[PDB]
């Protein structure tokens, strides 16, 4: 019937026919297979690390050349098989399609559309790991974001090329908070990536539920690696991203990525190393994380045209490879004593501490400010965002400074009382939800309290939340110009008139 | 190159790692340092023998990576490590971390294939002596004394005009000082390094120092390499008598660098696995840098903060590698003065009381009294209405306005940057003009008159301008 | 969203009818490429009798 | 079985032995030695022996001492070393000594075994199959070869 | 709801690739006969010719 | 270790029987960084400090039987 012709087609394909060959091995003897670690012999000197496609496809990449002595491995089920079996050798490690085609495409970590997608949108083949762009091949892109918290931008805006650590909290949302991130990103519909290992199928599933819930869901793609993803593979995904990530960065497009559970790659290298019976760094994993995250951590390349060959080389493409890096920092207690957290911590172009306290006592946004420190900062905050962004650490001081007064029971002063009015009341101002988008036309919303009398205006948290939302009404009433505003995104007092009279509408908006 | 004519060696026995499990021409072993230059696939391979171990089987290592080759091999033995074209010709011309023509061919002037191994002198050789130093920075070389041919711990945060003042160092170490002014760095931001080429045009004086850079992704040996060849360079400058003074980037890169080093050894390393002898490498280090006989072997001492370590066996060593203590004031940058940094915590060690004796024990030590004077005059007298404070405390606030304004002074940097000319300053006009004036003399000298104005003829003759 | 499912099911069912229908052609081309890759000689006498 | 200790052996075998031409001569002597350990009582009695002197003693002694004096005083050398524990390592490494010295060979694919000494590839090889004659390949003759090209073929049946 | 039937296509046609897979499975049996039927040690001498 | 020779095992073919090299000087066996496995110097005296070639009396404390390690 329908696909019968395909057989002919297959016959057409199989028309390529066949021959026997390689009269002399061309093969080894996999001397003693132990759990996919094969003492192995035959066909010895070669490309080190060659993935050697063994029975099944299994391409065993073993870079361990003892003089004369072989042993080898590849991710997979070695339990039933026996030792000595002649080494079936693919020449090396491989490359999965290299292209920008994927968009939001879905797959196994191999790119195997474990979605059942079957989908391959990428060109050709992409080997995994790569270095960063050179001077002015990477050059700072300041491209900002307000990520779903107004404070998201407000604390530290940024641009392409950047990697900032954010410490994270177990079972706090700091995966679900970490989830809560993508709001503006799916909204961004811009080039990004993300990676996960050892993954949980439920979290996978419901996650996907959010993915559709996320408007975009295609704005970026991720391959998937589950609880069986090899400690190898665990180490692999970070290598993997660059593969076609070029087809943005090399495309001169912003490449951007996200890696998480990097510990999985580490102790991956541990049960590797102890499995290697090889003395590793502490925690049974080798200290390569320096190099492993030297090679690994290098890549981030802000848009710069000494990527003059990026993409077309350069058919210009003489152009600005942008690669923005997305870190994931979390630990039980968030322990920096990890040599990983130590050196790794050093490499961070930003370091954000997340406080379990806020969302702990429940304040939806939980994070630890100023314990959160990122180097990129509100440089990317545009002229108004640049303008209005100042007072933060102030109440971080002031409010907390106001806090100090309690230390002596009944110590306060009306001035300090104003430092809990701004400090504590203006403290009452800020919030970000369990799921928070951020408008950045909300940038104005911010600049109000000082700019508007919103410092005083609707000072009641009842009226702050309430009456402020009623100012969101006043937008419903009057939000004509915000077109020209989010359009603008910059400090102009001409607006600021509309900021005062805005505050009048806020009287109208209560 | 040396020999390594003959391809030497033999196989790489167990192919693991840049250090050699390798068959050399088994009888063949060089000095462990003495290099072995193979072909690395396409590339010519090289390893200075990491180990000296027989059978041509010894660790021999490199900053690169080995995957893909056969355990079989042969590796030519570069009879010399360390010998690489070196001398003062490099100045301004871009050396790779290899010294390679880093730029479009940066062509740091090819010079003696010159052993990196240049090191400590005899007791007398580089100065059995003491050699003091100042370039006459407007408010600063006056502020602190210094010892020539050396390095001093630099603590300060931001907004240094370190590139500006470097232009003042161009205007000094190149200009107001002759002695060959060289510098080098490693581990930067790519186009921001290129932006230090932009700055290299800002000073434009980049010609004094070859451009040689690390770009921290450089492997640990790569990261840690360049120095001793740097001594094949001061093997020009100081050795060239045009006193080697070279600016020194990165300790954390170096501290942690030696950490990654002794780690890679797997050896009982220093504590917390650091380089055990990294400090002894500091003995070799200051052992290199001396106001010399040859020419003062001098270095700008500023540290990639080894995490700005607490008690910092680095700062422990960098203390006593600081002849002068250092601080930079965002507050004087908040004062924004042409003196924009922290004089607090910045002075030479022995300057005031002795060693200038009164010269600084009066002008500078008494000047430090004045630091108490606007310290509690500005500070204490600021606490409440200073009406209580004798106008001396308000002439310690004219030490602030008036005198501290005089501190604000044009800069040979600011010449080389904003045009604000600045100078090699004369602390006489401080020790007198600013000491007497700032203290009792012409206290009517306006802040502004003094502000952004050089020595007491610029501040006080700007008080003729008032 | 509910409705379309049943139809899609019918479609697959027809794919099953045409599937069994295709079984024939698979026997046919089955023997065909058998002789092709035989690539030595073809005796169609031997009846594999593939479905 | 380390054979590396026995590498230094077979080293000294072509070396001192072939130097003495004992590579053949103590191929004979050596042969008699592997005969000695080959004696299973001599294995059953192999090591209880603390004095390795007792070992070379009852060894050359027992067996009949066909070893050279290079192999008798060497019998002190390896016996004393106790590395004598592994006989065949440098025996096949000495087979590799003289033989590797003499190496020319072949391997039959899709065939019953060949091993026709070919100093060069195709030299005695194409000369053998051409020379076949044999041409049968009997062991691996057909199912192996036809399943070789047809092996690649089923590899195309990967299309299913 | 539409995307559902879309998957009924990816899966419908996918199964078409399945019965494909089994199809030249049974074909591969027919080729086992193609070694059975009409094989020649003459052709083996053609491999001998491939020497 | 011992097998390393193969040349003095080539000797030892006889020279396990053949013998008698005892001298204050047998070879430095293994040179890395002033630590050399070393030969001869049979009975040598206390940590016997052995005036080294172009170098100080070299000391080896407790007799390393096969090749004395040196300082
Ligand atoms: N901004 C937020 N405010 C309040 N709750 C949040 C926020 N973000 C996530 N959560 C909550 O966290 C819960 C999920 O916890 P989750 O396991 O994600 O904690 P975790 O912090 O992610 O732990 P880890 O980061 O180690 O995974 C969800 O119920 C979600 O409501």
């Amino acid at each position: 019937q329908l696909n019968s012709t395909e057989i002919s087609e297959l016959i057409k394909q199989r028309i390529a026919q066949f021959n026997v060959v390689s009269e002399a091995h061309n093969e080894g003897t996999i001397v003693s297979v132990s759990d996919g670690v094969i003492r192995i012999h035959g066909l010895a000197d070669a490309m080190q690390g060659e993935m050697i496609s063994l029975p099944g496809n299994r391409y065993a990449i073993a870079l361990n050349l003892e003089r004369d002595s072989v042993g080898a491995v590849v991710m997979g089920p070695y339990a039933d098989l026996a030792e000595g079996m002649k080494v079936k050798a693919t020449g090396r490690i491989l490359e999965v399609p290299v292209g920008r085609g994927l968009l939001g495409r879905v797959v196994n970590t191999l790119g195997a559309p474990i979605d059942g997608k079957g989908p391959l949108d990428h060109d050709g083949f992409s080997a995994v790991e790569a270095i960063a762009p050179g001077v002015i091949e990477r050059q700072s892109v300041d491209q900002p974001v307000q990520t779903g918290y107004k404070a998201v931008d407000s604390m530290i805006p940024i641009g392409r090329g950047q990697r900032e650590l954010i410490i994270g909290d177990r079972q706090t949302g700091k995966t679900a908070l970490a989830i809560d991130a993508i709001i503006n990103q799916r909204d961004s519909g811009i080039k990004a990536i993300y990676v996960a290992i050892g993954q949980k199928a439920s979290t996978i599933s419901n996650v996907v539920r959010k993915l559709e819930e996320h408007g975009a869901l295609a704005n970026t793609i991720v391959v998937v690696a589950t609880a069986s993803e090899s400690a190898a593979l665990q180490y692999l995904a970070p290598y993997a991203g660059a593969a076609m990530g070029e087809y943005f960065r090399d495309r001169g497009e912003d490449a951007l990525i996200i890696y998480d559970d990097l510990s999985k790659q580490a102790v991956a290298y541990r049960q590797i190393s102890l499995l290697l019976r090889r003395p590793p760094g502490r925690e049974a994993f080798p200290g390569d994380v320096f190099y492993l995250h030297s090679r690994l951590l290098e890549r981030a390349a802000r848009v710069n045209a000494e990527y003059v060959e990026a993409f077309t080389k350069g058919e210009v493409k003489g152009k600005t490879g942008s690669l923005t890096a997305l870190p994931i920092i979390e630990t039980q207690a968030g322990d920096v004593s990890a040599f990983v957290p130590t050196n790794v911590i050093s490499i961070t172009d930003g370091q954000i501490f997340l406080e379990t306290n806020l969302f702990n006592a429940g304040i939806r946004p939980a994070v630890n400010p100023g314990i959160s420190v990122s180097r990129v900062g509100g440089a990317a905050q545009t002229k108004i965002m640049k303008k209005l962004s100042g007072g933060i650490r102030t109440a971080l001081a002031q409010y907390r400074e106001l806090a100090a007064f309690s230390q002596f029971a009944s110590d306060l002063d009306d001035a300090t009382r104003n430092q809990l009015d701004h400090g504590q009341k203006v403290t009452e101002l800020l919030k970000q939800k369990q799921y928070a988008p951020m408008s950045v036309a909300q940038q104005s919303l911010v600049l109000f309290a000082a700019e508007r009398g919103y410092l005083a205006d609707v000072e009641l948290s009842k009226i702050g939340s309430f009456e402020a939302a009623l100012l969101a009404y006043v937008d419903r009433d009057h939000a004509p110009l915000m077109q020209e505003i989010n359009q603008t995104g910059g400090y102009n007092d001409e607006i600021e008139g509309k900021l005062k009279g805005i505050l009048d509408s806020f009287k109208a908006t209560q | 190159h040396h020999h390594h004519h003959g391809m030497a060696t033999g196989k790489i026995v167990q192919v693991i790692g840049a250090v050699v499990d390798v068959e050399f021409p088994q009888d063949a072993v060089p000095r462990v340092y003495d290099a072995l230059e193979v072909q690395n696939g396409n590339e010519r391979l090289v390893l200075e023998v990491q180990q000296q171990l027989g059978g041509g089987i010894v660790r021999t290592i490199a900053m690169g990576s080995s995957d893909g080759l056969r355990r079989g091999l042969d590796v030519k033995d570069l009879e010399h490590p360390i010998e690489v074209p070196v001398g003062k010709a490099t100045l301004g011309r871009i050396m790779n971390v290899l010294g390679e023509p880093v730029d479009m061919k940066g062509e740091i002037g090819e010079e003696e294939r010159w052993a990196i191994h240049r090191a400590a002198p005899s007791y007398e050789e580089l100065s059995n002596s003491q050699e003091l130093l100042e370039t006459g920075i407007k408010v600063i070389d006056l502020m602190a004394p210094f010892a020539k041919g050396g390095k001093v711990g630099l603590f300060g945060g931001a907004g240094v005009g370190k590139t500006v003042n470097m232009m003042e160092l161009i205007r000094n170490i190149a200009i107001e000082h002759s002695g060959y002014s060289v510098f080098a760095g490693v581990g930067e931001r790519t186009r921001e390094g290129n932006d230090f080429y932009h700055e290299m045009t800002d000073s434009n004086v980049i010609d004094k120092v070859s451009l040689v850079y690390g770009q921290m992704n450089e492997p640990p040996g790569n990261r840690l390499r360049v120095a001793l060849t740097g001594l094949t360079m001061a093997e020009k400058f100081r050795d060239e008598g045009r006193d080697v003074l070279l600016f020194v980037d990165n300790i954390y890169r170096y501290t942690l660098a030696g950490t990654e080093v002794s780690a890679l050894l797997g050896r009982m390393p220093s504590a917390v696995g650091y380089q055990p002898t990294l400090a002894e490498e500091m003995g070799v280090l200051q052992e290199r840098i001396t106001s010399t006989k040859t020419g003062s072997i001098t270095s700008v001492q500023a540290v990639y903060v080894p995490a700005d370590d607490l008690t910092d066996p680095s700062p422990a060593t960098t203390f006593a590698h600081l002849d002068a203590t250092v601080v930079l004031s965002r507050q004087i940058a908040s004062l924004g003065i042409y003196p924009a940094v922290d004089p607090l915590d910045s002075t030479s060690r022995q300057l005031d009381p002795l060693v200038v004796g009164q010269e600084h024990y009066d002008t500078a030590r008494g000047v430090q009294s004045i630091l108490q004077r606007y310290q509690e005059l500005k500070d204490i007298i600021a606490i409440l209405g200073m009406d209580e404070l004798s106008e001396e405390d308000k002439l310690v606030v004219a030490r602030a306005r008036k005198i501290q304004r005089f501190l604000s002074q044009p800069f040979f940097v600011a010449e080389v940057f904003t045009g604000s000319p600045g100078k090699y300053v004369s602390l006489k006009d401080t020790i007198r003009g600013f000491k007497g004036i700032m203290e009792g003399e012409y206290d009517h000298l306006p802040e502004q008159a003094f502000y952004m104005v050089g020595s007491i003829e610029e501040a006080v003759e700007k008080a003729k301008k008032l | 969203q509910a409705e379309i499912e049943a139809e899609r099911k019918r479609a697959r069912e027809e794919l099953r009818k045409q599937v069994a229908i295709l079984a024939v052609a698979g026997a046919e081309k089955i023997i065909e490429r058998s002789v092709d890759e035989a690539a030595n000689s073809d005796i169609v006498d031997k009846l594999v009798a593939e479905l | 079985e380390f054979i590396t200790v026995a590498r230094p052996y077979a080293k000294a075998a072509f070396d001192f032995a072939v130097e003495h031409q004992s590579v053949e001569r103590w191929q004979d002597m050596l042969a008699f030695a592997a005969e000695v350990t080959k004696n299973e009582q001599m294995a059953e009695l192999l090591s209880g022996a603390l004095a390795p002197e007792t070992l070379a003693e009852s060894f050359i002694a027992v067996a009949g001492e066909q070893l050279d004096e290079n192999g008798q005083n060497l019998i002190r050398v390896m016996a004393e070393n106790g590395r004598l524990n592994a006989l065949p390592d440098v025996l096949e490494q000495f087979i590799h000594l003289r033989a590797v010295s003499e190496a020319t060979a072949e391997v039959d694919v899709i065939s019953a075994a060949a091993l026709s000494e070919q100093q060069l590839a195709k030299i005695s090889a194409a000369m053998e199959k051409r020379l076949s004659r044999k041409v049968k390949l009997n062991a691996k003759i057909d199912k192996s070869v036809m399943a070789g090209v047809i092996i690649r073929a089923g590899d195309m049946v990967i299309d299913g």
